[PDB]
């Protein structure tokens, strides 16, 4: 459990005092080595007013009213320049604080001690874990957490999935809605949620069958994953009616991928002719004779047998999604493409997930930037919403 | 240039395992599905197995759904069909047929392996005289050919004169036999003017068993 | 499971000539149904895919239509270089099966054929085999079938006539019917004849050739 270097730990009820548009926050905490005073903001608009999340069952579905009062952003004082994330309840928080190049962040201490019950914050510093037309620059992505997700990384409470869900997204925005992807304005085509599907409970399925949510692995039984590969395409396969009408659909899950891996999605191309990617372009299928749509994705967020910290998994999601969005996995032959490790290390896109080893490994390459711009420049004409946000 | 190259096929007893493969390239092999498609003699021609792209999807027509596997290695760029427990019915050319990305069409084949199967070593061709005579021939209805009998496999190239001529000799599609074993006996008629003139020798070649066979009759009328 | 017909099965028609062909299913494919053109000795091409879209390479003569059940495929004008079998496949269900076949092949005048048969030969005899080839040269069309039976013997199988494929160029059809005897009924059987039936000819001539006699 204790593998980075820095992992101070934080109470939540007793350090975090809370201090008070809508409705604005002034809290604080003594974590690590900084008092930490913030100014955070919250209001209705701010969630789509198609935003609705469906924690769906066997045959049985239901609506999450998401509480908007709670979900957080704003600036850390005497520093404009930061950017923070954040998301407080009653038990549960998830912040995340850029500020200085150095960031911040916070999770509750149950994902990783194996118990369930324990409260308390893992404040960290992620710089020493061990290891141009505007009106169409939203892709409405779909969010889909199978059971075993739900289960080991929400309690098995809907609330806490959809929560963090939500705080991991927001974070892949925030990455995304930075970069320019041509070195010039055009800049802010990122992504927002248009429906989180949260699969509480496996989908019983006749023997010999086949789904992404059933209580098994495909390859064999013997392992506790499934092979990436077929993963996707299984994943593609199933959610293709949901996946029809919105630009990307990611499916969230929790298992131990082989060889290290942890997430992998088909790769974008502006190509008229091809599928997979931005777009969701249309590809019959006589085998279950339905249309399948290649705009899939996957992430697990899980290696090694321990849940790994949120900063990884933010990486792994944008990752997935960067492969998405037509980007290749950076050639090791470059450079420029990927700089070795003194030199701000390794980019986004790279062969291996790496976590936080430098500062630009959040930081998408031009060599991989291209492909996105390509992809881009000709898929947002044709799948490319509003932002209807702010 | 999508080529679409295969490999494997040949003669097999009953009950026996191929393992002829796909080596597709020219294009992106991961993200397009396949299909196998196979041909029999002379027939019309069926489809037999479908794979998904990345392998997830796979299954397989009515008549070989407990007795064949198809498998992909997309790291190698080549599809497989493994078949095991075949049948005599199994005759057939298995074309390999990349699936259409788009729609659910197929755009372009392989060439096709010619798997044969029978309980019969191959054996060289025989050659049995056409010979014309006196009270066998009447008028300018002239015959003369080589009788290969009892050969196998196929393909045999009909090659007449050293090969020298390539047009105008009928080579009939071999017929199976009584026995179970390939026969053809390609015959061009000739003005009966010039049947005991001009010689007219015949050849045969098996390709894929290196068996050349060449039978020499003298110009006789016999009795 | 899906079941696919091709109807005419094999039909004739001159150069010019339109060609209509009828490809019926056995229930509603939507609109997954596409066509094939495969040459003898070659790997089939793909012309028409969604029973009404032509691909980006096959000549835009070739045109389909039909919805539901009856689906077609027409050619505008027989190019002598498309005289091929013609297969069309659904794409809706997982057993995807292919039709019958129809065959095109050139339309000509009315031809009369030739009637010859070959005996076994002298060495045959030792051999323990006696094998009898008909030959049928230069006929039209191949849609005429013989099936001589020699003194109420069961011949099935190894009756199997030989003919060779349609040449565009020479478009020359040769025939070769395939007998098989036995030496005990060498002295059973003293007649020995084949059956000839053509639209050309007005009579079956019935070339027989006996021991001695014809
Ligand atoms: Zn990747």
């Amino acid at each position: 459990d204790s593998l980075l270097s820095d992992y101070d730990i934080l109470s939540l009820s007793n350090i975090q005092q809370h201090s008070v548009t809508h409705v604005e926050t002034l809290l604080t905490f003594s974590a690590l080595k900084r008092h930490f005073k913030l100014y955070l903001t919250s209001s209705t608009e701010r969630f789509s007013q198609n935003f609705k999340v469906v924690v769906v069952d066997g045959k049985n579905e239901s609506e999450y009213t998401v509480k908007w009062q709670d979900f957080f952003t704003g600036h850390v004082v005497g520093e404009p320049d930061s950017r923070v994330l954040a998301h407080i309840r009653d038990d549960d928080v998830i912040i995340r604080i850029n500020t200085d190049g150095a960031e911040y962040n916070i999770e509750p201490l149950w994902r990783f001690v194996n118990d369930t019950k324990d409260k308390r914050m893992l404040v960290y510093k992620s710089e020493d874990i061990k290891q141009p037309d505007p009106m169409k620059n939203t892709c409405k992505l779909l969010v889909v957490a199978d059971h075993r997700f739900y289960r080991y990384m929400g309690r098995g409470e809907e609330s806490t999935t959809t929560n963090y869900l939500i705080e991991l997204i927001d974070r892949v925005d925030d990455i995304y809605r930075n970069t320019s992807w041509d070195n010039a304005g055009f800049k802010g085509y990122g992504i927002q949620i248009e429906q989180i599907r949260i699969l509480k409970s496996p989908q019983e399925v006749k023997p010999g069958e086949k789904h992404y949510n059933m209580a098994k692995s495909y390859p064999n039984e013997e392992k506790d994953a499934w092979d990436v590969k077929m993963l996707l395409e299984q994943f593609s396969f199933d959610i293709a009616e949901e996946a029809s009408k919105v630009c990307l659909a990611h499916l969230f899950t929790y298992q131990d991928f082989d060889m290290g891996t942890l997430g992998l999605a088909y790769v974008g191309s502006p190509r008229a002719n091809s599928h997979g990617g931005v777009c969701p372009k249309a590809y019959y299928s006589p085998v279950g004779k339905k249309n399948i749509y290649l705009n899939s994705g996957l992430t697990s967020t899980k290696n090694y047998g321990k849940t790994i910290l949120t900063k990884e998994a933010d990486l792994v999601t944008t990752h997935e999604l960067g492969h998405n969005f037509g980007a290749e996995h950076d050639p090791d032959g470059l450079a420029e493409c990927a700089p070795n490790e003194d030199q701000g290390g390794k980019y986004v896109m790279y062969p291996i997930a790496v976590s936080g080893d430098h500062e630009n490994n959040k930081m998408f390459s031009n060599c991989s930037k291209q492909s996105i711009y390509k992809t881009i420049e000709s898929k947002a004409q044709e799948c490319f919403q509003e932002r209807s946000n702010k | 240039e999508v080529q679409l190259l295969e490999s494997g096929g040949g003669l097999v007893q009953p009950g026996g395992s191929l393992r002829l493969s796909c080596a597709a390239s020219g294009f992106t092999f991961s993200s397009y599905p396949m299909n196998w498609v196979r041909q029999a003699p002379g027939k019309g021609l069926e489809w037999v197995s479908y794979i998904s792209p990345f392998g997830g999807m796979t299954d397989y027509a009515t008549s070989v759904k407990g007795r064949f596997t198809i498998s992909r290695d997309n790291s190698k760029n080549t599809l497989y069909l493994q078949m095991n427990s075949l049948r005599a019915e199994d005759t057939a050319v298995y074309y390999c047929a990349r699936d259409a990305m788009r729609g659910a069409e197929v755009d372009y084949w392989g060439q096709g392996t010619l798997v044969t199967v029978s309980s019969a070593s191959t054996k060289g061709p025989s050659v049995f005289p056409l010979a014309p005579s006196s009270k066998s021939t009447s008028g300018g209805t002239a015959a003369l050919g080589c009788l290969v009998k009892d050969y196998f496999p196929e393909p045999v190239t009909v090659s007449w004169n050293s090969g020298a001529l390539t047009s105008g000799v009928h080579t009939f599609p071999a017929v199976l036999q009584s026995s179970g074993l390939y026969s053809l006996s390609s015959v061009v008629t000739v003005p009966s003017s010039s049947l005991g003139t001009q010689t007219y020798i015949c050849n045969v070649n098996h390709k894929p068993s290196n068996t050349k066979v060449d039978k020499r009759v003298e110009p006789k009328s016999c009795l | 499971d899906i079941q696919m017909t091709q109807s005419p099965s094999s039909l004739s028609a001159s150069v010019g000539d339109r060609v209509t062909i009828t490809c019926r299913s056995s229930q509603s494919i939507p609109s997954y149904l596409n066509w094939y053109q495969q040459k003898p000795g070659k790997a089939p091409k793909l012309l028409i895919y969604a029973a009404s879209r032509l691909q980006s390479g096959v000549p835009s003569r070739f045109s389909g239509s039909g919805s539901g059940t009856d689906f077609t495929l027409t050619i505008s004008s027989l190019q002598p270089e498309d005289f091929a079998t013609y297969y069309c496949q659904q794409s809706y269900s997982t057993p995807l099966t292919f039709g019958g076949g129809t065959k095109v092949e050139i339309k000509r005048t009315v031809a009369a054929p030739s009637v010859f048969i070959f005996p076994p030969s002298d060495e045959q005899l030792k051999s323990g085999t006696a094998s009898v080839v008909c030959l049928l040269n230069n006929f039209y069309p191949r849609e005429a079938k013989v099936q001589w039976k020699v003194d109420n013997a069961l011949q099935s199988g190894n009756s199997q006539e030989s003919v060779t494929e349609q040449d565009s160029k020479d478009s020359t059809y040769s025939l070769s019917s395939t007998l098989t005897l036995s030496k005990a009924d060498y002295e059973k059987h003293k007649v020995y004849a084949c059956e000839v039936t053509h639209q050309g000819l007005s009579s079956p001539v019935t070339k027989s050739f006996n021991r001695g006699e014809c």
